[PDB]
This record gives C-alpha cells, sequence and structure tokens, in this order.
C-alpha cells in the first residue's frame, strides 16, 4: 500500500470518491496553529511542581 | 495573535527538534554525519547542550521531561519505535496519504 503515487490528482481523486470528515479536516486546516498551541501549553508555558529524579 | 509576537516562544519553538514537538530539524551533529541512530537521544542531547550554553531555558528542559503522555497504542510503537508517546498532532501528509490509500484500495 506504500507504492502507490499519491499526487495531487490521486489525492483530489480519492477525496471526489470519499470526503475526509469534520474533525479530521478541522485538523487539517488548523494544523500549524494547534502545534504551535500544543508545543507552548506543553513544553514552554508549564508549571509542573513535579520535579523527576 | 498571541504567540506570534511572544519572541522567546518563537526562539524556543524553531529551535527545539522537531521530535520533541519543535521545529527543528537540523541537529548539531546533523551538520558532520547523517540523520543514522537514535532520534531521542539526539535530541535529547541537542537541548542539553542549548540549555548549557545559554540559549534554551532550563524551564524547556524540566517541562518536556514532566511532559502527559499521549494516547499510543501497541500499533504505534510497533509501527514506529523511536517514538516518545507525547499528545502530538498528526502530519496533514500522513493523514491524507493514508487516507488515499485506504480509499483507492476499496
Amino acid at each position: 500500500q506504500g507504492l502507490v503515487d499519491t499526487t495531487n490528482t490521486v489525492i483530489k481523486i480519492a477525496l471526489s470518491r470519499k470526503p475526509l470528515g469534520i474533525k479530521r479536516l478541522a485538523r487539517i486546516i488548523n494544523y500549524s496553529s494547534m502545534h504551535a498551541m500544543l508545543f507552548r501549553d506543553d513544553v514552554f508555558l508549564s508549571n509542573r511542581a513535579n520535579h523527576p529524579l | 495573535q498571541s504567540w506570534i509576537n511572544d519572541i522567546p516562544f518563537i526562539h524556543s519553538y524553531v529551535l527545539t527538534p522537531a521530535q520533541l514537538g519543535g521545529l527543528s530539524n537540523l541537529q548539531y551533529s546533523r551538520l558532520y554525519t547523517r540523520n543514522i541512530g537514535d532520534p531521542g537521544t539526539t535530541a535529547f542531547a541537542e537541548v542539553k547542550r542549548l540549555e548549557a550554553v545559554g540559549l534554551l531555558g532550563p524551564n524547556i528542559m524540566t517541562n518536556i521531561l514532566t511532559r502527559p503522555p499521549g494516547n499510543g497504542d501497541w500499533a504505534s510503537l510497533c509501527n514506529d519505535p523511536y517514538s516518545f508517546n507525547f499528545e502530538s498532532v498528526a502530519s496533514p501528509s500522513i493523514v491524507l496519504k493514508k487516507h488515499t490509500q485506504r480509499v483507492l484500495f476499496e
């Protein structure tokens, strides 16, 4: 299955066959902002009062 | 509009390795040899060096080690080892490629 030639034309044909979804499409469009906010909330802006060994 | 003007956030975000959630795909050791080896120890070694020399703050080393875990399956561990189970959003190339495979093979 990892030998198909997924060009943009193939991807548009397969999206015209079956649409993607509602949650996944919102994650596709909002990907850069969600990635940045996830980095911000996890590892940059955190208290983490537990200090590990 | 909030995080784009936080300049130490942009610093600490374009420089943290992509294995740990940042943006940087150029460890310093990539400049001498290829990408062979474990990705995770290279990521944590670069974070250790950048904390030592004073670029990246001491906040980030404590926060990455205390990070709440992601979902994970045994299939997610096996299909990709070297994989920290952190909560991370999925790449649109991977999502759309896999969707097109599972649609064309129907």
